[PDB]
């Protein structure tokens, strides 16, 4: 019943955080699961 | 569709054989496995490929489409 | 590698790509067989092709099929040989089967290869046969003892296993212990082996393999047992009849 | 003494279809209900 | 005159750092030369272990180890097989050409 | 030599353009497609 | 050393471990519900 | 290549199943030697297959229809033939001066099965033959329009032969419900010898007999092999044999007056070692049947095909160059591993 | 190998990686490259920068 | 201890028969790895000359272009090799053939109709109706066409029925003949059937005379067991004629009373020949290939 | 229904057709008769991991356990840890 | 019931490599 | 025409799957 949920959602004026699997994969955001429960940030020498 | 040259198992030449197969049942009256020793089938592989033959060929024939009736 | 239905994660694991010249289907080994729910009986296998680097680690560390040796539902294993290695197992581990220095060290490199990197040694170790005189001869027993000597790393101590056969033994004759499978410091010296032992069954050689020395040297232990087996059953055949 | 495959009635069968009654009556019987049903639109009593 | 380097190959990734131990891989052979190299090289007293082994059928290859004692190296196991073998194959014509002349 | 075989009389008569698809000898609305002198190249495998 | 990993999708995990199984007893009795009916209640 | 059944019904002959051949008698061996039969996998010998075992054929038809798109008797600016002044490079190698192919032509998928010209473009086109599977012309035949005759036959059947010879993946069973993909095509120096000097042209694992309980091609290898030696069809018509009058007894004792094993066992040699194998192989002649399903005839690959305008994605069909599809269970799969960059 | 999957000829000419050119494999790609997108292992077609 | 003169002592050849076609040899005291060896060598490795590039001109008969070509293949044709160089594959088909690497056969049969009173005959009825392996005309071509002047191809066979034909259709052919090996094609292969079986053993372990020697005689072939007497024990006259059936273990009066084994020294091969070589010259070839392959890799450089 | 015979012997006629109306309702019932059981878990626990505090949490940070099973052990290793005499008799190799 | 009739004068038809059917 | 920096040459073939400028590119 995707419109029905939908039509609930806008009513709401809802905020689809995006941390759902399925949410993630209708945004092309990357799964939040595994390897995606973190993130890799690269250590730089210079100031 | 006609005999197969070779035996499948071991490939002793069997094409040759079936015409004359034919002649030993007969004109000489000969029993099946009689005949095939004749011919010099020994082995039951080589016994199978002429004894088992159905020869389609002489049905498939009688349908020509390059002369009449 | 994907096989469907994908009822479960290890329905869908990661192969290392062997390209083999002049073929027109995809080659699969046994041990895969239960995981994937899949009987070479027509099947189909989707293939996928992951395009970046953090996807292939991915494929090659947690979807990988050698992490899949136990099966998350109730710990126990999905992988093992399935029909003619266990029929050839029954046989070249039986007291009947004895072997000349010729016939043993052939099974040996038959399937352990060093250039291949099945050894952990660099040289082909063997034990001393277990006839002396008049001729000398080894057992079939002894052929186990020595894949798993040279599979084994040499740092650790061999394995200790006290397991049971599918095989009761009064059908080995008299006062036989051939269902008590005996295995002391890396050394097959009592019990045949059955799919108790090499196939997807918990508490069994492969499984006491995995939990004492790893994943790696678990799956180093089927390719190996599932090498020999193919290879004796080449030159020991097996077959069913009539008479049977 | 045997239950044995006609070959010379074969090939000699092959060669010479027969001009008489056909061979096989069984083969003829098998597709019966369906010639006969068709055939009964037609001929037979009552018209 | 060039020979060909593809027919034998030494596995250098397997070789002993003595030489008496080596795998050697040969391309367009398979179990009617390697078991009877084989049986060949396992007659020498110098060779310890002898075994041969082919990877995959739709591979062109044959695996064939000579692990000797001292003294020997792998090499000179392998170049006496094939020297015996030869000599072997000689008999075997010599014994047939006389037989044929016997009959 | 063009041909074109009849699929009832089996005489071979070829015909061009504007002519009716058809055997001359009997009333034949089908023609068979007869095999030419070309080479094939085969395996004998 | 046994302990599992943070980030483990013991959800997907758990629903295959219920679902796989449950693909064997699809055949009937040999009182009460058995089988996927009972599991679908 | 058809073959009467040594082992037969004599119904067989009263519905005159020769007329028809179904299948073929082969030296069937139960062995487990190669290593790639298992379960559901059979091997078949190379020697056989080289000497024409089991090859078939597969005949496809095509109209080509060129009242396509004319109707009610409409004016046509289409003609069965080539244009003059327009004539694309080497099409004459395929298609004969009347716009038809040669009949015995190969062809491939692009190259042209027949040609026209149509007056309402002015250009000289062709109809191109498509398949993965490439073919021969066996027939063409030509058409009449009927429609009050006078219109030139524009319309045409052609006939494909699509030669098939046994790949890996074709099935195979017996007439006992043993149905069995082929694994390989195993050379007959590697394939087990007899003591006679016959390698087998199928093989079977014995581990199918177990659990699928399949006695009556137990029976037929024995029967077989007797019908062979002696040269007699045996009936295997059901309830002919009894309890006290068993056909194993029957074929034994047939077998054992030929000169060969009471059992239909045979003592055979490794194609490898070239040693005397364990104990004796389970030997005899069974007719065997090729399915005509091709193993994989669903067999694709796509790197980077054509997809849909509205999303974006792979379009369905294998010959199309088509996307092989990740549905709801996949993508919980991939979930369910944490594998989030293989999801993505 | 029970962790691998024989993989036919047909698929391995068709199925391609985007591998970015490097100093430590430059030797590897160029064999690729010369030997095309029909001789196994190749390329089928070289990204610019 | 082992050495190649101490296996020249031991070593023995035994003919039974040797025909034209086929020889029974015996190799005795000899490794089952070299009998093995010369086994697959004269089926796989001993090069043999047979159809390989079969040119249709054109085929109105029943039988398919392939299968035809395919028959013509299969045909064995009476050419000795050596005669003949290998074809080189990478150089193309105008460079390719020559009269040094390849042997034409054309094939140029058409099917008439004769007046004959009529079940009645095909060789009556029709003229050219049946296409035979002696209607492969050899045609000598280039350089040398009198190297096969006092060697005429001719197939092995005659009498080969390659197909059957009604008026009206015909066979236009040229057949290129070329050297290959029997691992490649079966096509190739020189002999009909190159095989060797083992010395039966018949270890008597009890004496067993009386009418149960009568019993254990009837259990092997007629010239196998021979009796002296009621008496005298009972011996093995010829445990090579012995077709190793068991029948004797399957009767509870002998199932202990002798045991069934062999002699893994003595190997008894038999080889047939398609018909272009003999079987000695076929067997001569496979000893001759088993030395060429070691002695190859003596004179050969030992790469990384 | 009872069948005395044996499928080395052979089945008596009668006894024969009794077995096939067996067969035949085995085949049946595979036909007939885990697909949507499966797809309504897996929508509703997509979400539910194992979070860096040990505890299960739902995608919207919802808690759901506050640990797996209430020991948090990875079942994939939960077999040799009760196989005491086993780890005895290996101490020095899992050390 | 009557038993399945047995094939009348069935005699060897399978000897070893080098031997013929001369021994009778 | 495709009308690339680069130049067609006309002729444009098809490849299944593919479809190909004779001459640079490929869509
Ligand atoms: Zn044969
Ligand atoms: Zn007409």
């Amino acid at each position: 019943t995707t419109c029905q949920f939908l039509t609930k959602a806008v009513l709401d004026n809802e905020r689809e955080q995006l941390d759902s699997p399925s949410a993630r994969i209708v945004v092309g955001k990357l799964n939040n699961v595994g390897t995606g429960s973190f993130d890799v940030l690269a250590k730089v020498p210079n100031a | 569709m006609i005999v197969p040259v070779r035996c499948f198992s071991c490939g002793k030449v069997v094409g040759d054989k079936w015409e004359s197969y034919l002649n030993l049942l007969q004109e000489d009256e000969l029993d099946e496995g009689t005949a095939l020793s004749r011919l010099g089938l020994k082995r039951y592989c080589c016994r199978r490929m002429i004894l088992t033959h159905v020869d389609l060929i002489e049905k498939f024939l009688r349908y020509n489409p390059l002369e009449k009736r | 590698m994907n096989r469907q239905p994908t009822l479960h994660k290890a329905s869908m694991m990661g192969h290392k790509v062997r390209v083999l010249p002049n073929e027109k289907t995809l080659r699969l080994h046994y041990a895969n067989t239960g995981a994937y729910n899949a009987d070479f009986d027509g099947d189909e296998m989707n293939m996928h092709f992951p395009q970046n680097e953090n996807a292939r680690a991915e494929a090659l560390n947690l979807a990988n099929t050698d992490s899949q040796y136990l099966t998350p539902t109730s710990g126990s294993p999905v992988r093992g040989l399935i029909q003619d290695h266990i029929s050839a197992g029954v046989w070249l581990t039986s007291k009947d089967s004895f072997f000349t220095r010729e016939q043993y060290q052939q099974y040996i490199y038959g399937c352990i290869r060093p250039e291949d990197g099945h050894t952990t040694r660099s040289k082909i170790v063997t034990l001393p046969p277990t006839i002396f005189k008049p001729y000398p001869l080894w057992t079939g027993k002894q052929i186990i003892t020595t894949v798993l000597l040279n599979v084994t790393p040499p740092d650790m101590p061999g394995i200790n296993l006290i397991s049971k056969n599918k095989i009761k033994n009064e059908y080995w004759g008299k006062g036989s212990l051939e269902n008590e499978v005996l295995f002391k410091d890396g050394a097959l010296l009592c019990g045949i082996l059955d799919k108790s032992q090499y196939g997807a069954s918990k508490y069994g050689i492969v499984h006491s393999l995995h939990e004492v020395y790893g994943p790696e040297v678990a799956a180093k232990v089927l390719s190996v047992l599932g090498r020999l087996f193919t290879n004796y059953i080449t030159a020991t055949a097996f077959t069913c009849g009539m008479d049977d | 003494r045997t239950a044995d495959f006609r070959t010379l009635e074969r090939e000699s069968r092959f060669i010479n279809p027969p001009k008489d009654k056909s061979a096989f009556p069984l083969l003829q019987e098998a597709v019966q209900p369906h010639i006969g049903s068709f055939n009964a639109l037609t001929e037979g009593p009552d018209g | 005159e060039e020979p060909d380097r593809e027919k034998i190959k030494l596995l250098t990734q397997a070789t002993s750092e003595d030489g008496t131990s080596a795998s050697f891989q040969i391309v367009e052979e398979d179990h009617t030369l390697g078991n009877a190299l084989r049986y060949v090289i396992m007659k020498n007293p110098d060779v310890e272990f002898c075994g041969y082994s082919i990877p995959h059928p739709s591979e062109n290859l044959l695996n064939i180890r000579i692990q000797t004692y001292g003294e020997t190296t792998a090499v000179d196991a392998l170049q006496k097989g094939l020297k015996d073998l030869m000599d072997l194959c000689d008999v075997v014509e010599s014994k047939f050409t006389e037989k044929i002349k016997s009959m | 030599t063009l041909k074109y075989i009849c699929a009832e009389c089996s005489s071979k008569l070829s015909l061009s353009r504007t002519d009716a698809v058809r055997c001359k000898d009997c009333g034949h609305r089908i023609l068979l497609k007869a095999r030419t002198k070309r080479l094939v190249q085969f395996e004998a495998r | 050393r046994s302990l599992i990993n943070p980030g483990e999708a013991v959800g997907i995990i758990a629903s295959q471990s219920v679902g796989e199984p449950s693909t064997q007893m699809t055949l009937n009795t040999f009182n009460v519900t058995l089988g996927i009916p009972r599991l679908r209640e | 290549t058809g073959q009467t059944p040594i082992v037969k019904a004599n119904l067989y002959d009263d519905y005159g199943m020769d007329n028809f051949p179904n299948g073929f008698n082969a030296v069937v061996a139960v062995i487990s030697y190669t290593g790639y039969d298992m379960d559901d996998a059979m091997i078949i010998n190379k020697s056989a297959d080289e000497r024409g075992f089991g090859y078939g054929t597969m005949y496809k038809t095509e109209k080509v229809d060129l009242a396509l798109n004319r109707n009610r008797g409409d004016p046509i600016t289409q003609h069965f033939g080539f244009g003059n002044d327009e004539w694309p490079k080497e099409w004459l190698e395929k298609l004969d001066e009347d716009g038809l192919p040669y009949i015995g032509t190969y062809v491939e998928e692009g190259d042209p099965i027949c040609a026209y010209f149509d007056d309402t473009l002015n250009k000289t086109k062709i109809k191109t033959y498509h398949s993965s599977e490439p073919a021969y012309i066996e027939e063409v035949n030509l058409i009449g329009d009927e429609s009050n005759k006078f219109q030139e036959l524009q319309t045409v059947s052609i006939k494909y032969r699509i030669r098939r010879t046994p790949q890996i993946g074709d099935k195979f069973s017996s007439r006992h419900g043993q149905k069995g993909v082929c694994s390989r095509k195993w050379p007959t120096i590697d394939m087990p010898f007899s003591e006679t000097g016959i390698q087998p042209d199928i093989i079977i694992n014995p581990h199918a007999f177990p659990s699928r309980m399949t006695i009556g091609m137990f029976v037929e290898s024995l029967a077989g092999k007797a019908g062979a030696l002696h040269g007699i069809a045996q009936d295997s018509t059901p309830w002919i044999f009894n309890e006290d009058d068993t056909p194993a007894d029957y074929f034994g004792e047939q077998l054992a007056k030929a000169g060969y094993n009471y059992h239909g066992n045979e003592p055979m040699y490794s194609g490898a070692t070239g040693e005397e194998l364990r104990a004796d192989i389970y030997v005899g002649v069974v007719y065997y049947q090729r399915l005509r399903h091709m193993v994989n005839d669903k067999f694709q690959v796509r790197s980077t095909g054509p997809v849909n305008s509205l999303t974006m994605q792979p379009v369905k069909g294998r010959k199309r160059h088509g996307g092989i599809r990740v549905g709801e269970m996949e993508r919980d799969a991939l979930i369910g591993h944490g594998t989030s960059f293989l999801l993505q | 190998e029970t962790n691998e999957i024989g993989v036919p000829p047909v698929f391995a000419v068709k199925l391609t990686y985007p591998e970015p050119v490097t100093a430590y494999n430059i030797a590897e790609l160029r064999q690729a490259v010369i030997n095309g997108p029909d001789k196994w292992p190749g390329a089928t077609q070289i990204q610019n920068e | 201890e082992w050495n190649v003169e101490k296996f020249k002592k031991d070593f023995e050849v035994n003919i039974s028969s040797l025909d034209a076609r086929e020889a029974n040899f015996d190799l005795i005291n000899i490794d089952t790895s070299i009998a093995n060896a010369f086994r697959r060598i004269m089926i796989s490795e001993v090069p043999s000359v047979a159809a390989e590039y079969v040119y249709f001109f054109n085929n109105t008969s029943v039988i398919q272009d392939e299968v035809l070509a395919h028959r013509i293949g299969l045909v064995p044709l009476k050419v000795d090799p050596d005669m003949l160089t290998w074809v080189d594959s990478n150089l193309p088909d105008d460079e390719k053939f020559t009269d040094e690497n390849t042997i034409v056969l054309s094939l140029n049969v058409k099917c008439t109709r004769n007046p004959d009173a009529p079940s009645t005959d095909p060789k009556e009825l029709y003229n050219n109706a049946h296409v035979y392996a002696r209607d492969l005309k050899f045609e000598p071509q280039g350089r040398q066409s009198t190297t096969f002047a006092d060697c005429p191809v001719v197939p092995a066979d005659p009498d080969i029925l390659l197909a059957k034909l009604r008026p009206g259709q015909e066979i236009s052919l040229k057949a290129h003949c070329i050297l290959g090996i029997g691992g490649d094609h079966a096509k190739f292969s020189p002999v009909s059937t190159a095989s060797y079986r083992l010395l039966p053993q018949i270890n008597i372990l009890q004496p067993i005379k009386g009418e149960s020697a009568r019993r254990f005689q009837k259990c092997f072939p007629p010239g196998v067991i021979g009796i002296d007497e009621g008496s005298d024990e009972a011996y093995v006259k010829d445990a090579r004629k012995d077709t190793v059936s068991r029948e004797v273990l399957r009767y509870e009066e002998f199932a202990d009373k002798v045991k069934l084994g062999r002699v893994r020294n003595h190997f008894i091969f038999n080889v047939e020949s398609a018909g272009a070589m003999t079987p000695e010259e076929i067997f001569f070839k496979s000893v001759r290939i088993l030395k060429n392959k070691a002695e190859y890799l003596k004179n050969c450089p030992i790469t990384q | 229904g009872y069948v005395k015979g044996r499928f080395y012997s052979g089945i008596k006629p009668q006894e024969y057709y009794f077995h096939c109306m067996a067969g035949r309702e085995g085949l049946i019932d595979t036909a007939v008769k885990s697909g949507y059981l499966q797809r309504c878990l897996t929508k509703q626990l997509e979400g539910v991991h194992v979070s860096y505090d040990n505890s299960i949490r739902d995608a919207d940070g919802t808690l759901v356990q506050f640990m797996y099973g209430g020991d948090a052990i990875d079942i994939t290793k939960e077999s040799h840890m009760t196989q005491f005499e086993f780890c005895l008799d290996n101490y020095y190799a899992l050390l | 019931r009557k038993d399945v009739p047995k094939v009348e004068g069935l005699k060897l038809e399978h000897f070893a490599t080098g031997y013929d059917a001369e021994d009778f | 025409i495709c009308g690339t920096d680069n130049c067609p040459s006309r002729l444009w073939r098809i490849i299944d799957g593919r479809r190909t400028c004779q001459y640079g590119h490929v869509m």
